[PDB]
């Protein structure tokens, strides 16, 4: 006969393996090894603040009621058997927030003579991500996957990391674990750091089961050239756009629509940017405060508008034009910047000079309301020599504090460990 | 229950539902097939998913459960799980969302000679390629079919139920006193036809399946009402920018500019409707598209009319053969007093040429009033030429004259 | 352990986990209910409903599954499979997806004295009654009430789970060292109730959460857009009718009060016994640029009156060219042979047009006047009417706070 | 309890649950139903389907499930699984995109003489013809028929609990109010089934929607907008800002019109209210915009061009005064060529104030026009809206 | 039948499912394994998931199933549930948004040699990659990865039934063709066992978009745009509407490039062609902008203001119409007041006249520009819409 049908008569049949009891003492606990290796990172939702990661998991431990000897099987090394037959610790992903815990496929556990207990289950893990959102579209992002056992406490159960061996010496894997033959790369999202740890909590009680975890951490650089290419660029070039209505003349040029369009521009960008991110209080986004800077602007830039067409409009007949200002503004400030024939012909010089008078009153209204455009023209000059340079800075400093940002040296502050395969710490 | 139970003891005491009820491996069960349709669900166009509530009616003959009614104190039928009696596994393969069996598991009726009746409901997702060539004013051919999961053509068979004249029933049934009527889309035939194919292996044993194809027309007065009016009198809108004047304030350019933005509105609204196949483009589709470009023709034309119009005469010279073609489309539709002197000549000769330029500019002005009426009607007769010849596709667009009975 | 299969073998022999805990007849079981919020995950005012993540902590007794530890090697704790005990059938009865259970079935630790300590995750969805009046300044009183399906009060009585602190600890628990706070929702009060049934319900356990939004995003991207539009439709009226952009402004305005209207959208909620307070402004606000668009026509309109046509009436030079003009501000800048012959008819009548020029621009300036003082009239009055309806929505959306006591 | 553990290991020791639980085959199970609707979740008008949260009491005597208390200790009423003892099949016959049957098999209570009171949840996802004629003021009669599948009304008998459905722990709702609600039995014939009539219980809900919502969000912004339309009658024609109101009135309406298309279901069995009245609004504005285009053609008519026609004078100048403010309306050859120069300034000024003057006939025909479509205008403006909303809401106000 | 019952009861007498079914363990079971596309659902980019059905044939031939049909009625078949038997642990290595192994358990056909055949279906949602570069005339080349979880090489040998997958039964998409598929076999070493080697089977399928959708609803529009936008440059500077169109159509411009954003995925491997051709028009109407205020800027300088450039005057006036084609632009106090009045009329209406002229050049030179512009923009516009999509578009051609 077969010797694996031998040997499972033997370890189940012959010796009654009851799968509901510890393979330990009562007083004793299980060492469980725990790696990660992360297949694809399938998304980060924003809005949803929800990680979605393909991950096979690898879960060791020992049990020494499936221990055989070769020799009298055959010499078989290897047995592989349904997950449900053997007493599994039941690992789950504590950090879900979809409520799925375990893992999605319940795939064959393989063991050995000497008892070891492999198992590397895959699955789809929807874990909850809190998003910071304060340098978008320049951000990065740490998220984790917790694991930990709801069904076995410490007393029960001893999660550890993965234990690798070098020339002989061993050291902890303390990283998640990238397979080239079985990794895919994300196009918006670039890893960072990758550590694992395990973490032991002294403030919950001993008989808690959230008392250890292994948390598997992600520190992740979103890639901006699509949302810089697609995004900023439109958005930067419309709203300065507005400089423009200070060249526009103060008659045809419309330079209040102008003004407002960008306005609107700018809303439509405002709000559909919005809905690409969760609308949480702890910061505004870089962007949306470049849009909020850049809408005051063009709104202050709109009420300026407003007046110098007031200015332009004006005459002698609805406002005067008094000294000091005309002084101010049109020398100090542009140059900074840069008998019974005589009764029959009395009809006619009385017309002459009513003809002269009018057309000399005329050109009086014709020059003051060319004084009123070239104030008017002197207002729009030093608006834009006021309104540019605030617009320019104000869009370099936000950008650069977008530019500059990038993901600590180290995966966690305080700790100079760097949590890198090349800094394998032996045991 | 005495009795019932009694039937059941009797019955299911040695029985397996896993074989097929056969005396021996080469015969066939023949299953009778019928399909009654409760409701027409939707024709999700995006997702190209026809969503429909049946009934499905399978009966076939069972040796094993053969009974008396006389052994058994007059028990004639018997309900029992529809998981404790063999099954022909008949799954709708043309699903789309996965599911292939029925949703709920009646229970079977086993009546005195054997007869197996099951008639479970469903709610069954079948796929749909729609066409959209006439799309509002289409029609649509959905297919429904139905197979054994496991068992081909040599050991399962299917046929027609038959009514009590012993016709047989090559259609979706409909019980008036169970059909709800769809809002959106009248179902209009819907026959049945039960196909059979040889095996992948020459010589093997073939397949069968029995395909209902519901043709199913498409009620256009919400989309008439809602979408085409609308679009049409919007379009419409763009000539009276014709009739507007070419000078300042005018606003020509505004009207035609604004409603090609709310030509492009129209388009996304049919947008988010129609579905995202490429095999053909909407009749909505080939309108909008037509009016959009008849629109920035218009633009064009508005912005050669602005210029013709502004041509002023110290810059613009006089174009003789301009005005001959306005001319052919007229009729179709003392050294003191010398001082003074001197200066009142300067005041003639200045408003003598002030009044001609005001003449060229006239004439500039009737120019521009000319190209624009003929222009009009130019636009006119090509709006409306197209609108026609678009929508009569549609009009001629009638469901065929299947030989096929109503399917009521 | 062979001691522990042993143990466990003695207890479930004929153990049935379908038949409740009771001794006697008539005898209560009572189980302590405590709850623990791991995560707030959202709180969807589109569907009424809290999604959270908890922790449950169901404690009672069952004197079926006690031992002596000494007859059994010491052993005084065991942690057996949920499915194989007696469970108390407690559910989330105000769930809004129609999921009642727990999401992942664990161990129950058993003592060797009986106490049963059952601590199952739950992602649960309950139905939350949005308060849609101060939105986004609004705190909203989210429950959710456990209780047993089918077990009344004589059966299974419940009561608060007290945390080891005692004193009958009646609050959600969360642990701050791992709870991350919402980014949207700030918990004010979490306590917990033993709601029992008057003299027909049973007894229930409802923990209440009542939460206060974080209204920085809408502040940031509706609340300040929405203020710089309204300032921007004050200024119309600043702006002269002769530069022929009043209508574009307010017009404009208005279009984009209607787009962050329709955007909005997305984000209230849709019930229909309030309106939110934000949805208030922006109808003021929409309202208030109506009235600024039709007081700029009618500026428009009184601006552009043609003097040979239109008679100002006497009242009205009164009012807007002598009174008002006092009051606003706006002082006028004024205080108020053969061919010999023909030349001189000539030169007279030169004089007689330029006369009548006079007097229809002196008329057309008074016109015009009184436009400008009707404009300053209504800028003022805009201004008013903007400043005391924001201050009074304002005001009224501030001091809406949450209440001190989670149960007035 | 070891007096109920044994007495449910008795009662099932020899139990089929595959038969009707009747001591006789000949008689029927009688059947108590009754539906409890504990929330109203979503009534989706596009697709017309109704979710609701119900609670399906179901109360039957059970003839092999019975016991003397005095032999158990006085064990009176018991709970136990639903799955393992025979329970009827009710279905929902309008399924939608649900379960058709209960899938939560909560614990049925069994009494000791063999009654069984089983009140399964459910979420039904109920197929709802959507009237919407007079929608945001429309009201929805929805109905719930559930009926027994596969047992006919001679070996399985369903009765109704009460006349109406139990709403004591109904969820009040922020959009429907229950006007009405009736439970109605039914016998009827199927064609698969001619022989033998099958029972139903249809349980049916008025449901008045509340407008405030929709009266918002959508009504009163197009009533701004439609107030907006005969404005543009009041505006100058020298202002050259007319097309710019009209058409932002256009756009806006037409982007609503997006709104509300998607707002409603594609059914063709009538036309929405709320889609009359944007039609209509559609309408009125782009008559407003032809008559102001012809308008503005008026006022700016070419005197040269365009002679006056004696019929257009007698129509508006003559007649039509109704408020009248208006009006109505020595001796050198180079001297020589001065006086000749003098004598062409003033004839080209005469020349100058006729045709002004007949220019300014044609803007005094334009301004009368636009000053009797105004009135027209705010007038078709009132009454198209109250001809439109008015009958349902008085409708409402009377009932 | 009889028979087969017998025989069934036979076959599983003292089966076990958990050993794999071969005579002896040192030899591996062989699987051939065939994919069978019957549709290709979805092609999600912003997601990057493919959702096909498909059904995953499986055969191999199991040791302990084998009888002889004479001593069993002449049973040369038989349909096993395939739960109860040993089964290869097939799993989709690229899952994203499924299941990694097969769910439904269909049954399995059994012959009397103990060959299986097993063909379940599947809805498989695999990851694949976008590659955004030529949308919407785009290739998309991708794959499934497909084999044993648990059993390497040596134990469970898997072998492709076929080179190319099964596209008998396969439903035409109305988006995407197949143009090539593949199936190849890979003998692949994975870090957490490095000793022994994995066998897997890759299917791989290009689809060619059919992109008549997206330039129905895309790139035809923006065309209209971009060439509308060069038009503004004929439009005269007096009419007052050259910056309403140029702000129209940028506006119009955002809307498009905010829904093509999201229509392709966020990821930044590469940029879109459509996504390069919305902004050169972005770039191109801003341009347009900015050179129109300078054209309009120019078109009202006068002698009050600016004063002409010896520059200008020698480029636009007399350089440009090289090219161009236009006109190249007894006395008493009372009586000697009259004379002296008269003499102001002179002065002042030649002054009048020659500022007239300086702005009349003025005007000459924003002519001369605007038509030089409009040439520029308009063999702009030709040049790049050419050479965005030429290239594709001869390739696709060609190929």
């Amino acid at each position: 006969l077969n010797e694996e049908e031998r040997l499972i008569r033997h370890l189940f049949e012959e010796k009654a393996y009851n799968k509901e009891l510890r393979p330990a003492a009562h007083k004793e606990s299980v060492e469980i090894s725990l790696a990660l290796t992360l297949s694809n990172l399938i998304s980060l939702k924003e809005v949803e603040e929800t990680l979605t990661t393909n991950v096979w998991i690898e879960q060791g431990w020992t049990d020494s009621r499936l221990q055989w000897d070769a020799e009298d099987f055959g010499n078989i090394s290897v047995l592989r058997l349904p997950a449900d037959m053997v007493w599994l610790p039941e690992i789950v992903l504590e950090n879900n927030n979809d409520g799925s815990f375990q893992i999605s496929y319940s795939c064959n556990v393989l063991i050995y003579p000497s008892g070891s207990v492999y198992w590397l289950p895959p699955a789809i893990f929807r874990s909850s991500c809190p998003i910071s959102v304060t340098y978008f579209p320049f951000d990065w992002q740490n998220c984790s996957l917790k694991f930990s056992s709801l069904k076995y406490t410490t007393k029960e159960i001893t999660l550890s990391l993965k234990q690798a061996e070098e020339d002989g010496r061993s050291y902890p894997v303390e990283w998640i674990i990238i397979d080239p033959e079985g990794f895919t790369e994300n196009g918006e999202w670039e890893i960072v750091h990758r550590p694992a740890r395990v973490n032991v909590d002294p403030s919950v009680p001993l008989d808690s089961p959230n008392r250890q975890d292994v948390t598997f951490y992600l520190i992740i650089r979103r890639k901006p050239l699509f949302y810089v290419i697609n995004i900023l660029v439109p958005c930067v070039l419309i709203s300065f756009m507005i400089n423009l209505v200070f060249y526009l003349p103060a008659d045809c040029g419309e330079k209040t629509s102008m003004a407002i369009s960008v306005l609107l521009a700018q809303s439509v960008f405002l709000l559909l940017i919005s809905k690409r991110l969760p609308a949480t209080s702890m910061a505004i986004p870089l962007i949306g405060k470049f849009l909020l800077f850049g809408m005051v602007l063009v709104t202050m830039v709109v009420v300026i508008c407003v007046i110098v067409l007031n200015i332009h409009f004006r005459t002698p007949s609805t406002h005067v034009l008094s000294e000091p200002v005309k002084k101010l503004f049109l020398e100090t400030l542009p140059e900074i910047l840069h008998q019974e024939l005589f009764s029959e012909l009395k009809p006619a010089v009385d017309g002459a000079n009513f003809i002269v008078n009018h057309m000399k009153d005329q050109n009086n209204y014709n020059e003051e309301k060319d004084c009123w455009n070239r104030v008017a023209r002197t207002v729009d000059r030093l608006c834009l020599f006021v309104v540019t340079p605030i617009m320019v800075v104000g869009t370099a400093w936000i950008f650069l504090q977008g530019a500059y940002n990038q993901p600590p040296p180290q995966p966690f502050p305080g700790d100079p460990f760097s949590y890198l395969e090349k800094d394998k710490r032996f045991i | 229950k005495n009795e019932e139970l009694r039937l059941y003891h009797y019955l299911f005491d040695t029985y397996d539902p896993g074989r097929r009820p056969v005396q021996e491996p080469e015969d066939t069960v023949t299953i009778s097939l019928k399909v009654t349709l409760t409701n027409l669900i939707s024709l999700n166009e995006k997702e190209e998913t026809l969503t429909t509530s049946v009934w499905i009616g399978i009966d076939w003959q069972d040796y094993r459960l053969n009974y008396s009614k006389g052994d058994f104190g007059g028990v004639e039928t018997l309900r029992v799980p529809s998981e404790l009696v063999w099954l022909p596994e008949i799954v709708l393969e043309n699903n789309i969302d996965g599911q292939f069996g029925v949703a709920y598991e009646a229970n079977v009726l086993v009546s005195e000679g054997g007869y197996l009746s099951w008639l479970p409901p469903a709610i069954y997702r079948s796929t749909c390629a729609v066409e959209v060539t006439y799309f509002p004013f289409d029609w649509q051919n959905c297919s429904l079919v139905f197979r054994s999961q496991t068992y081909n053509a040599e050991e399962v068979e299917f046929v027609f139920a038959v009514d009590d004249e012993g016709k047989t029933i090559s259609k979706i049934d409909i019980d008036t006193e169970a059909y709800t009527e769809n809002g959106e889309w009248a179902i209009d035939f819907c026959p049945g036809v039960i196909r059979r194919h040889d095996g992948d292996s020459a010589g093997g044993p073939g397949e069968t399946d029995v395909i209902y194809s519901l043709i199913i027309r498409r009620k256009p007065l919400f989309y008439v009402i809602n979408i085409i009016v609308p679009c049409v009198l919007i379009s419409g809108l763009v000539l009276l920018a014709y009739f507007l004047p070419a000078q300042a304030g005018g606003q020509k350019c505004t009207v035609s500019i604004n409603v090609l933005l709310a030509q492009t509105v129209f388009l996304f609204l049919i947008a988010q409707k129609t579905p995202e196949t490429s095999l053909s483009v909407p009749l909505l589709g080939r309108y909008l598209i037509f009016v959009m470009v008849v629109a920035t023709l218009i633009v064009m034309n508005c912005v050669i009319v602005l210029n013709v119009s502004l041509r002023t005469p110290t810059t613009h010279a006089m174009s003789p053969r301009l005005r001959y073609v306005l001319l052919e489309l007229l009729p179709q539709l003392a050294p003191e007093i010398r001082c003074c002197v001197d200066a009142v000549n300067f005041v003639a000769s200045s408003t003598r040429d002030q009044e001609a330029t005001g003449e060229e500019v006239s004439d500039w002005v009737r120019m521009g009033k000319a190209l624009d009426s003929i222009c009009f009607w130019a636009a006119l007769v090509l709006f409306l030429v197209g609108s026609s010849l678009i929508f009569l596709g549609a009009y001629f667009n009638r469901v065929p004259q299947l030989p096929y009975p109503p399917c009521m | 352990s062979e001691a522990e299969g042993r143990l466990r073998e003695k207890l479930f022999s004929g153990y049935d986990s379908t038949v409740r805990p009771a001794r006697e007849v008539g005898d209560r079981v009572w189980v302590s209910i405590g709850l623990t919020l791991a995560q707030l995950i959202s709180l969807n005012e589109k569907d009424e409903e809290m999604s959270t993540k908890v922790y449950l902590d169901l404690e009672w007794t069952d004197y079926r599954l006690s031992w002596d530890p000494e007859e059994h090697e010491g052993i005084d704790s065991l942690r057996i499979s949920a499915e194989s005990v007696w469970l108390p059938d407690v559910v989330l009865l105000n769930n809004n997806d129609g999921n009642f259970d727990v999401a992942l079935d664990i161990n129950v630790v058993v003592s060797s004295d009986g106490s049963m300590r059952w601590q199952p995750p739950g992602i649960y969805r309950s139905s939350c009654s949005i308060q849609v009046t101060y939105f986004p300044f609004d705190w909203q009183n989210c429950t959710m009430v456990f209780s047993s399906y089918s077990y009344d009060s004589s059966e299974v009585s419940l009561q608060t789970g007290l945390s080891p602190e005692g004193q009958e600890r009646q609050e959600v628990y969360i642990h701050e060292g791992t709870f991350i706070e919402n980014g949207q929702w700030e918990i004010i009060h979490k306590p917990s109730r033993l709601i029992q049934p008057s003299v027909g319900r049973r007894e229930e356990v409802t923990f209440y959460l009542i939460i206060r939004r974080k209204p920085l995003f809408y502040l940031v991207n509706v609340i300040a857009p929405c203020i710089l539009i309204t300032l921007l439709a004050i200024f119309v009226f600043y702006l002269p009718p002769d530069a022929g952009e009043k209508m574009g402004l307010s017009i404009f305005a208005l279009l984009t009060l209607t787009v962050f209207l329709l955007l909005l959208a997305d984000k209230v909620p849709e019930t229909s016994l309030s309106v939110p307070i934000i949805i208030k402004y922006l109808m003021f606000t929409m309202v208030l640029v109506t009235f600024s668009v039709i007081l700029s026509v009618v500026v428009l309109n009184l601006h552009h009156r043609s003097p040979h046509t239109h008679q100002m009436p006497l009242w009205v030079r009164q009012i807007f060219i002598h009174k008002l003009p006092l009051y606003l501000g706006l002082k006028r800048p004024k205080p108020e042979p053969p061919e010999l012959r023909e030349v001189v008819s000539s030169i007279s009548y030169i004089a007689r047009q330029l006369q009548e020029q006079e007097d229809h621009d002196v008329l057309k300036e008074d016109w015009q006047f009184v436009a400008m003082v009707v404009d300053r009239l209504f800028l003022w009055t805009f201004i008013i009417f903007t400043s005391v309806g924001t201050l009074v929505i304002f005001l009224d959306a501030t001091y809406h706070l949450p209440p001190a006591d989670p149960f007035p | 309890s070891e007096h109920e553990t044994r007495l449910v290991a008795k009662l099932f020791e020899d139990y089929n649950s595959v038969v009707r639980p009747v001591e006789d085959h000949r008689q029927a199970v009688e059947v108590t139903v009754g539906l409890q609707l504990i929330q109203l979740i979503n009534v989706d008008e596009v697709n017309q389907i109704v979710t609701t949260n119900v609670r399906l009491k179901q109360q039957w005597v059970d003839y092999n499930l019975k016991w003397n208390p005095d032999d158990y200790g006085g064990v009176k009423k018991i709970h136990i699984p639903s799955e393992k003892i025979w329970r009827p099949d009710l279905v929902l016959y309008n399924n939608a995109d649900g379960d058709f049957a209960i899938v939560k098999f909560t614990k049925v209570l069994l009494d000791y003489t063999g009654h069984i009171t089983w009140t399964p949840p459910a979420i039904f996802k109920s197929y709802c013809e959507i009237i919407v004629t007079h929608f945001p003021f429309d009201e929805q009669n929805c109905s719930m028929k559930l009926g027994t599948w596969t047992y006919d009304g001679s070996v399985v008998v369903i009765n109704p609990e009460s006349d109406q459905p139990d709403l004591s722990n109904f969820m009040e709702s922020g959009e429907w109010v229950i006007k009405e609600s009736r439970g109605w039995k039914h016998w009827v014939f199927y064609a698969c089934c001619p022989s033998t009539p099958y029972l139903d219980i249809t349980y049916h809900f008025v449901m008045q929607r509340l407008p405030l919502y929709f009266i918002v969000n959508v009504i009163i912004p197009c009533l701004l907008f439609s107030f907006l339309t005969g404005l543009v009658f009041y505006l100058p024609t020298d202002s050259g800002e007319k097309m710019t109101l009209s058409i932002s009135v256009l756009l806006s309406l037409t982007v609503f019109l997006l709104v509300i298309v998607e707002l409603i279901p594609s059914t063709s069995s009538a036309v929405p209210l709320i889609g009359k009245y944007m039609l209509f609004t559609m309408v009125f504005v782009i008559a407003s915009i032809i008559i102001t285009v012809i308008v503005i053609n008026t006022h700016h008519r070419s005197p040269s061009t365009h002679v006056m026609p004696e019929w257009v004078r007698k129509v508006f100048i003559d007649t039509i005064p109704n408020i009248m403010f208006f009006s109505t309306m020595i001796k050198h050859p180079e001297v020589k060529s001065a006086i000749e120069g003098i004598k062409y300034i003033a004839e080209t000024m005469k020349s100058d104030q006729e045709s002004n003057n007949a220019a300014e006939e044609w803007k005094y025909v334009a301004m009368v026009m636009d000053h009797i479509l105004l009135a027209v205008f705010m007038l078709v403006c009132i009454i198209g809206t109250l001809a439109v909303f008015a009958g349902r809401l008085i409708e409402l106000n009377q009932q």
